[PDB]
């Protein structure tokens, strides 16, 4: 898994690959690693697939409520503290390594969370088995005052790094953009550079090929 | 403690037709999650119209190959340039391998070519010498994936003749060389999709009375 | 991680490097290991990142609630809190913390709470992996009642060294100054500290 | 793996499955578990494939040498003890094999010996060896009678493997049959269990719980 | 479980 | 482990169970009845760890007799078994799982047909013509697979078992001192007092 | 370490040391054996250069190689013992590995081969 | 010792043109010993199908569990549960025991009565939902099944064709797995009708 | 059976249209303590080959001696030492390779990762890797330890596949390498700032640069970062 | 482990030995002769690890038959055993000790008295009226301690063993498929073909 | 153990403490860890006593024999012998050694062979458990080409610190001076080095 986040002049963006894997066998060729916490607070995660989704929803929920009860737009630092205290509670058994960002009344934000419950902040971050690849790219091409389009390339380039050079990552690239005054945009499959070349033969078996012993119909409705 | 073994992943496959035989393997070499090389052949020509691959632990792989090629060299010397028959090359390798029965060559090896009566052939080995002549065999990381397919599309297992109330097996026709390549490529593309260790490239060595031919096709580098 | 706290005439100064590592990888090269727990009470964090962040967060609360009820807290107190946490939960924690604060009656004060949970008050204290390498220099160059300009230096050198020998440390040097006049954020880059 | 060999009137019977596994993996369904030692001697494989294949092909050689050395066909008692004594030398090293040595010699009559990597060598009349031995033993014991006809006998084995193949997940594939008389051994086919089960079910009427 |  | 066998014929269900309790180095008893009558038309035999074995059986007996009274009715086998499965499946993740395997055979006076259920210590249940637990199956199944037929008279079954016991007495390492057979049918449950030779 | 070649060839193609050993035989008491239709016999003459011996013990000229095979010789009494022992051993080493006592041709081919070895070592 | 492997078993499901299919083998054994050949692993609740590979007792339990849960759902909502939905129920129901999972690997397939789009999905033992618009596998012969599928499959296959496809994948994949086989069943699904066919296969 | 003590980290290298480049810092870590700061880990062998070594230092120093030996022993009864019969990288590699593997098979390995980089007589570029396991491979870019994970990705953006080799120039290549080194300084906690680099061009021959340092570092941003989340000052 | 017993009467020595060879889960043979004739008036029985057992006994046989020849004489038992003890005691500190226990019994044609020796895998030897190895002794000794007497006729001894075997058959976990008995006396060695019932 | 060797204008100086412990008990408080392997080549011993003594004795031999046959030995050589022994027998040794000597052509030279069996030549070197604490001071106070008086100080201080902090060190400071004019034995007691 390769996920990253890059802050830009008037907002923030995050991205990730799409390979889910049980050991060395790809389990989902295009699974979603970006999670909506609240309309404008998106989080990306690596680690145990289940936990990245779970801890993301559970908090997205506790947050949604919280907002309603305060008639205010949610704050990242809230999702953050919410996430960290939960993870820390679980001594690290919740394999969630998360990059959480978003925009709220106070400005733009970017942080990272390790499954043991420690947080970090910065203008660019990445995590996952593809961490090193991207991070290489980030350290190689980043600068302050990135525009929306320069940043998107940056975050994108970085994922590609992971895909190509890390077996644990692959397939497509997901991107999400959060700008200060606009609605947030979730670009699923911004890039699809790993399409299957047409297969060489078609295995359309002549019908009747399979031997059947008994045949029946099933009753659904009551 | 020092663990004397590695696993470079990789995967290979061999199929034998009426009068030719093939042996292919991906061209990727890995270590844990990183990629060592996108092009490091592991299917070689050892003279006397014999192709062979040792897939598993690279070092142990390269060794066997070396020891064998050399064996062939000394065979000629010690036997007035007599040509080494495949059935014989087999028994030799059984000895090479079992030589190290207590410090095995962590490899699943296959070799292919033509037998004395000119028909094509393939032999595969346990990493400690169990050998048998087979119609086709895949080995290595994606062996579990591809083997079944072959049992199906090659030895026509489970297929039957349409309309025969499952009492007549599909006659055992024999694949054309051209048709064999199709299967290879597909077996690989399929392998590439589900196995993080497989990918990068496919090099195929083909064997006929006229010598030894090589073909190369690109794969998904993710 | 290399951190230390030094008390002087005008008050006290906290300084740290900026490197958190996972094994041999540098996770974060610009970390802030100087955390606030009150307007004029800060601490230096070394050990588990999780364990420390947590422990601080819990203190800030404890002191913020203290304030509301009883006014500005003394440092001896900010410490007792940490102690209480660190000592009471010893089996589950790996965090060594140094607490530094400024009062109008007590001037500058430094306490150190090592892995065990004991609390130690002293002129200055150092900790973290990289500290092993400077018990010498420091014990040899520290003089009581130094000036700000002098202290920043003493601190700049001691850590620059620690960063040199210990690979669990590096990045930039961060310092925080606590005096009557306020709170100042000092930072120092490589191109400067490396050749001294 | 299920292998069996037994004794009676018209000689000795030998049948075996043909499946080798690497844990849960079916490595092969087309394995030859019977080593044709020489025109009059046969060995069976159970345990590690290589250990067996290798050391029996080898036994074959030590036999050929004995023949050239004394112009007389080697006895089974002897042919077995060779492998046995060999195997005992390597005792404790990790060899895993359980095998039967079967033959017909003017001197001994038809004889079979059990030889395993533990070093045990046993002269006996009926023997089953392999993960699926129990299943075969079942069928045998109940239908065995010294008065069996070669036709009947060959069946009794084929079936006994079949029993074992069905149950033991580690056995199966196909059955390779062999008959032993003084004029050497005679092969009796490679019966795919795929096609065989059904046939037997129908004709004999057993394996009723199966549906088909 | 899956990684994713 | 001990021996537990079962076979369902056309008009009944027969259960065979070894008569020995071995402890470490000695054989303490040559006349154990490893079975309890849950209800007048249902029997359960069991094999497993020293104490869990009886404890669990008697508990099931109780919880079933109780139902029998509270409702003036007898639960169908498919139910008694399902009940037992749940009790087992409940315990597998408990502080100390009951380590018992049971065979349950009963006659369904309502469907007028016999049934045999096999359930292992993890609550793995399955309906079968004949079944066994532990290693016993290893020897017997082949025989049953072979000599079994749905339309078997009761007499045909007892011979079949006899042939089975025979195989076991011949090829099994431990001496189980024989078996106790019981048959369950429309008229109830009865014990075949003649099996030491038939 | 001592390994000088004592049995070598001479100009005319004979091996002295061997030919000479023969002469040693010629000096030892005679010994004979002849076979019937259902039995075999061996005879020997007793050295009479020194007399006053004790028959009970003295190495009888005929030694048993195994319950069913005997060996007699003419030569240096001493040398015989070695040959006999080496032979008796192979007698058991054969029962033990073939489960059947040695045939006379084998036993012989053994003892002889032993002798041949000593003529080119 | 690997709970997921004591009993053995495989399940696979595939999407077609206005149709889906799911199938499984009938083996139930203990280690090397085959015990039952009638262990169906595909259950249905209304018009939604769920197959479960893994430990037999858990398969059983979970099945019972979802009957219960799906039943109440229908009562409380006076309508039969939909796939997309049911899946989420499965996911949550599993993660509920995140620290002591049921060792299984559920697979779901069916069709939305309202929208008509076919739907299939699978999960690891703790709820990670694997959504794929092509095929899903599970069982001891997972590696094999994947292999078969990824090769044999093509988009938009008709009921009569898809059947061939899935059957082979199962059959063939089973034959290379010691712990699976002994029979096999295949369910073909359409908006209105559903047919259940049993296959002929090796019994070794 | 052993455990490395004084160690040296990554070694990076890539090949280009006219030869190869390889580099590695000058450090010998004694665990977490960055002990020695004047270690040359780039060993030249003649005027057409450089062998870079990561791993245990003591063993490196041995592989040093082994090489000087290889050199001397080749000149012996070899009138064509400084010409047609001089050591070729393929020779030096195949030897080392051979040695490494013999040592792993004897269970007393040389704890190293070595990249042999150079050019052959006929001009072909050469670059191959062998490590304590006798594992050998070759690719347009190679690296050990951390570089494996970070350098490769960068260098591969310049030479994605073999075909890109004849399109890359020394300036480009050298920039890339230097960068990789920089990045590595940012992330490898066991690296150092002072490094070494060398090129092997089929024309200019061998150029070896000592006492290199990383420059053009971006660290200014660290001032806008405070606390770990909620802190404002 | 297998069963090995011995008993010395007034004019002879009797050895009994289980007739079974079990391996893991199955009983491979019901008619094993766990004994070898060392010399025409000396018999040795053995029990132990799989191969070591036979291998060892055959070696001692050779090494004894050889002596008998070299000297046209038969070693006394006190001697044959001592030899055996030394061979065993020699191996205990070897790379792979022979894991065999042996009972040796012979008739001393010279002292015209019978003798029985027990030696375990470590080379522990001791002369005794009766003896056994492994667990067997645990059930039998009491019986012998009770019903044994030095002036026993041979017939009196076979009854005593029968009594023994009976107990073992009654209280021992594993089925040893009966025994094979042999008597050693002045006239040599003979096998009692009737012990399945007497 | 705390040891170091320093090269200066006139030649070189080795110094060490005098404590050998077996755990936390002081076996010998007056140990001489400065051993002669030749008239003008000495070494400082750190690690297992036995391992070191033995290694040293074997080098004195190898050099004594070298001498007889080829005259006075270079230091590079004295080192090579050590390296050889340490590197070749790594699995059975725990000794870190510093070699120092004086030649007429090469002035002073210091080589250090750390646990691995590597040899390093450098202006100065320190080792011994107590050395962790002075990488700072030393890298900071060391200047090339100092005077005897200056060097004895530098050493006297560096080590006094090391002794201060590491309990595996103490006793007295020993030094040995190697120059043209000869060989000098210097010693320093607690009462002096402690308060500095
Ligand atoms: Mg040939
Ligand atoms: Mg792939
Ligand atoms: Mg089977
Ligand atoms: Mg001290």
């Amino acid at each position: 898994t390769t996920i990253v986040g890059v802050k830009f002049n008037n907002g923030v963006v995050i991205a990730a690959d799409t390979r889910s894997t049980q050991g060395p066998i790809v389990a989902d060729k295009n699974c979603a690693k970006l999670h909506r916490i609240s309309p404008k607070i998106w989080c990306a995660g690596a680690g145990t697939a289940a936990d990245t989704e779970a801890v993301t929803q559970l908090i997205g929920s506790n947050i949604e409520l919280h907002s309603l009860y305060t008639s205010r737009e949610p704050r990242v630092v809230s999702a953050l503290q919410m996430l960290k205290q939960h993870l820390f509670k679980y001594q690290g058994h919740i394999g969630a390594y998360l990059i959480v960002a978003g925009v709220d009344p106070t400005g733009s934000h970017l942080f990272s969370i390790h499954a043991h419950g420690s947080t970090d902040v910065g203008y660019y971050l990445s995590l996952g088995s593809g961490s090193l690849a991207a991070m290489a790219v980030l350290e190689s091409h980043w600068k302050q005052d990135l525009t929306k389009e320069e940043a998107i390339k940056l975050a994108s380039d970085a994922i590609q790094a992971g895909i190509w050079n890390d077996l644990g990552s692959g397939s497509n690239v997901d991107v999400c953009v959060m700008e200060i005054g606009k609605d947030a945009e979730y670009l699923r499959n911004y890039l699809t550079p790993n399409v299957r070349e047409e297969k060489q033969k078609s295995y359309k078996f002549p019908r009747g090929t399979t031997a059947v012993l008994k045949e029946s119909i099933v009753n659904i409705c009551d | 403690q020092f663990n004397p073994y590695g696993d470079n992943g990789g995967t290979i496959l061999g199929i034998a037709g009426e009068d030719f035989a093939v042996l292919a393997g991906d061209t990727r070499n890995i270590t844990d999650y990183s990629i060592n090389s996108r092009y490091e052949p592991k299917v070689f020509d050892c003279g006397d119209n014999i192709v062979m691959s040792a897939n598993g632990f690279a070092a142990d792989g390269d060794a066997l190959v070396k020891r064998f090629k050399n064996s062939v060299k000394w065979y000629h010397f010690d036997h007035n340039d007599k040509k080494l028959s495949i059935n014989s090359a087999a028994r030799n390798i059984q000895h090479l391998l079992y030589g190290k029965r207590f410090f095995p060559y962590y490899v699943h090896t296959i070799i292919a070519g033509l037998d004395e009566d000119g028909k094509g052939a393939v032999y595969s080995f346990d990493p400690v010498g169990s050998y048998e002549r087979e119609q086709c065999r895949a080995g290595g990381a994606a062996a579990s994936l591809i083997m079944p397919f072959l049992d199906n599309q090659v030895n026509f297992k489970n297929q039957y003749e349409p309309g025969t109330n499952g009492k007549v097996k599909k006659p055992l026709k024999y694949l054309s060389v051209e048709e064999v390549i199709k299967l290879v490529r597909d077996s690989f593309t399929s392998a590439t999709e589900r196995h993080i260790q497989v990918g990068d490239g496919l090099e195929i060595l083909i064997v006929t009375k006229d010598g030894v031919r090589k073909e190369f096709y690109e794969l998904k580098r993710d | 991680t290399s951190i230390m706290a030094v008390t002087f005439k005008d008050g006290v100064i906290l300084g740290a490097d900026s490197r958190t590592t996972t094994g041999a990888y540098i996770a974060n090269r610009v970390t802030d290991k100087l955390t606030r727990v009150h307007d004029k009470i800060w601490c230096c964090r070394s050990g588990s990142a999780a364990d420390t962040q947590a422990i601080a967060d819990i203190v800030q609360y404890h002191l913020e609630l203290y304030t509301s009820q009883y006014g500005t807290p003394s440092t001896e107190t900010a410490a007792s809190v940490f102690k209480e946490l660190c000592y009471e939960n010893k089996d589950n924690l790996t965090a060594g913390i140094i607490v530094a604060g400024y009062d109008d009656k007590n001037k500058g004060e430094v306490y150190t709470i090592p892995l065990g949970g004991s609390v130690h008050k002293l002129p200055y204290a150092i900790a973290g992996s990289g500290s092993t390498f400077i018990y010498g220099y420091c014990d040899k160059n520290f003089r009581e009642n130094m000036s700000k300009e002098e202290t920043v230096d003493f601190i700049k050198h001691s850590l620059s060294q620690a960063i040199k020998w210990d690979g669990s440390s590096g990045g930039v040097i961060r310092m925080v100054v606590l005096t009557a006049a306020g709170v100042e954020r000092l930072i120092f880059y490589p191109d400067e500290y490396e050749q001294l | 793996t299920t292998t069996l060999a037994f004794r009676f009137q018209g000689g000795i019977i030998v049948a075996v499955d043909s499946r080798a596994t690497a844990g849960n993996w079916v490595a092969s369904q087309t394995v030859k578990k019977v080593i044709e030692i020489n025109p009059f001697l046969l060995g069976t494989m159970a345990g590690g494939a290589a250990d067996c294949q290798f050391w029996e092909t080898w036994l074959g050689s030590q036999c050929r040498l004995h023949e050239l050395r004394e112009k007389e066909r080697i006895s089974v008692a002897a042919a077995s003890k060779i492998l046995s004594n060999l195997v005992y030398q390597y005792k404790g090293a990790g060899l895993s094999m359980g095998t039967m040595i079967c033959g017909y010699t003017r001197k001994e009559g038809p004889t079979i010996y059990y030889v395993d990597s533990d070093g045990t060598r046993l002269k006996g009349d009926i023997f089953c060896v392999g993960s699926g031995q129990t299943f075969a033993y079942g069928v045998l014991d109940s239908n065995y009678k010294w008065d069996l006809s070669v036709e009947d006998a060959l069946y009794l084995g084929k079936r006994s493997i079949l029993a074992a193949a069905h149950r033991d997940a580690y056995s199966g594939g196909s059955v390779n049959l062999y008959h032993v008389t003084e004029d050497g051994w005679i092969y009796h086919g490679n019966h795919d269990v795929g096609e065989l089960f059904w046939k037997v079910k129908e004709e004999e009427g057993s394996f009723n719980n199966v549906i088909g | 479980y899956n990684w994713x | 482990m001990d021996i537990i066998l079962g076979i369902r014929v056309q008009d009944s269900v027969i259960l065979a169970s070894s008569k020995a309790v071995t402890r470490g180095i000695s054989v303490l008893k040559d006349s154990d009845d490893k079975t309890r009558q849950l209800s007048p038309h249902t029997l359960m035999s069991f094999a497993g760890e020293a104490g869990d074995t009886v404890q669990f059986a008697e508990y099931i007996q109780a919880n079933i007799q109780l139902y029998s009274i509270r409702e003036d009715y007898e639960l169908s086998p498919q139910a008694v078994s399902s009940f037992v499965r749940q009790e087992l499946a409940k315990s597998i993740r408990s502080r100390r799982p009951y380590q018992v395997n049971v065979l349950i055979g009963g006659y369904d006076k309502k469907k007028n047909k016999p049934e045999l259920y096999q359930i292992d210590y993890l609550g793995t249940k399955v309906e079968l013509p004949y079944g066994a637990h532990g290693y016993s199956g290893f020897y017997t199944f082949s025989l049953l697979d072979h000599h079994y037929r749905p339309d078997m008279t009761t007499e045909e079954g007892l011979d079949l078992l006899k042939l089975c016991v025979q195989e076991l007495e011949k090829r099994m390492p431990m001496d189980f001192k024989g078996v106790i057979v019981k048959i369950v049918d429309k008229d109830g449950i009865r014990q075949v007092d003649d099996f030491q030779a038939q | 370490g001592y390994d000088r070649a004592l049995s070598i060839f001479s100009p005319d193609g004979h091996i002295f040391q061997v030919e000479y050993a023969l002469e040693a035989v010629k000096r030892g008491t005679c010994a004979v054996g002849v076979k019937g239709k259902n039995c075999v016999v061996l005879g020997c003459e007793r050295r009479s250069t020194l007399k006053l011996q004790d028959t009970r013990i003295t190495p009888s000229k005929v030694s048993k190689i195994d319950s069913h095979v005997v060996l007699s010789f003419s030569g240096l009494n001493a040398d015989s013992r070695i040959l006999i022992e080496k032979a008796r051993v192979e007698a058991q080493s054969h029962r033990l590995t073939l489960e059947d006592p040695v045939t006379v041709e084998y036993l012989t081919r053994y003892v002889a081969g032993v002798q041949q070895r000593y003529t080119q070592s | 010792s690997d709970p997921s492997s004591i009993n053995g078993g495989i399940v696979v499901a595939m999407t077609g043109k206005d149709c889906v299919a799911i199938a499984c083998d009938l083996r139930l054994g203990s280690q090397s010993l085959g015990v039952s050949n009638k262990f169906e692993k595909i259950f249905h609740y209304g018009h939604v199908f769920l197959g479960i590979t893994g430990l037999a007792t858990d398969v059983t339990t979970l099945n019972e569990m979802f009957r219960y849960k799906t039943n109440l759902y229908k009562l409380k909502e006076e309508r039969a549960i939909e796939p997309e939905t049911f899946t989420q129920l499965v996911s949550s129901s599993l993660y509920e025991r995140r620290f002591g999972p049921y060792f299984v690997g559920p697979v779901v397939a069916g069709i939305n009565s309202k929208s008509g789009k076919p739907f299939i999905a699978g999960f690891d033992l703790i709820g990670c939902i694997d959504e794929a618009k092509d095929f899903i596998v599970s069982g001891t012969a997972s590696d094999q099944l994947f292999g078969m599928c990824e090769s044999l499959y093509e988009p938009n296959l008709e009921p009569e064709d898809l059947f061939e496809t899935i059957s082979q994948a199962l059959l063939n994949a089973a034959d290379r797995d010691a712990l699976s086989g002994w029979g096999a069943v295949v369910y073909i699904i359409k908006k209105d009708e559903v047919v259940k066919r049993y296959l002929k296969m090796r019994q070794d | 059976t052993q455990q490395p003590i004084v160690t040296g980290t990554s070694v990076i290298s890539m090949k280009y249209d006219n030869g190869v480049i390889i580099a590695a810092d000058n450090l010998g870590s004694y665990g977490s303590l960055l002990r020695f700061n004047g270690v040359e880990r780039l060993i030249p062998v003649g005027d057409n080959t450089v062998v870079g070594i990561s791993g245990d230092i003591s063993d490196m120093q041995h592989i040093e001696r082994l090489l000087k030996d290889l050199v001397t022993e080749n000149a012996y009864d070899n009138p064509l030492a400084d010409a047609e019969e001089a050591l070729e990288p393929s020779y030096i590699f195949e030897y080392l390779a051979t040695v490494m593997y013999q040592r792993r098979s004897k269970m007393n390995p040389l704890w190293n990762a070595i990249i042999v980089a150079g050019v052959q007589s006929n001009g072909d570029q050469f670059l191959r890797y062998v490590n304590l396991l006798g594992v050998t491979y070759s690719s347009p870019t190679l690296a050990t330890g951390f570089g494996a994970h970070m350098a490769n990705p960068l260098l591969r953006k310049v030479v994605d596949r073999e075909s890109d080799i004849p399109k890359t120039t020394v300036q480009v290549a050298e920039e890339a390498i230097v960068n990789a080194m920089r990045v590595l300084y940012y992330r490898d906690a066991r690296s150092s700032r002072n490094f070494s680099l060398a090129i092997i061009d089929k024309n200019t021959g061998l150029t070896f640069k000592k006492n290199l340092q990383v420059e053009n570092m971006k660290w200014d941003f660290a001032k806008d970062i405070k606390g770990y989340g909620t802190q404002k000052i």
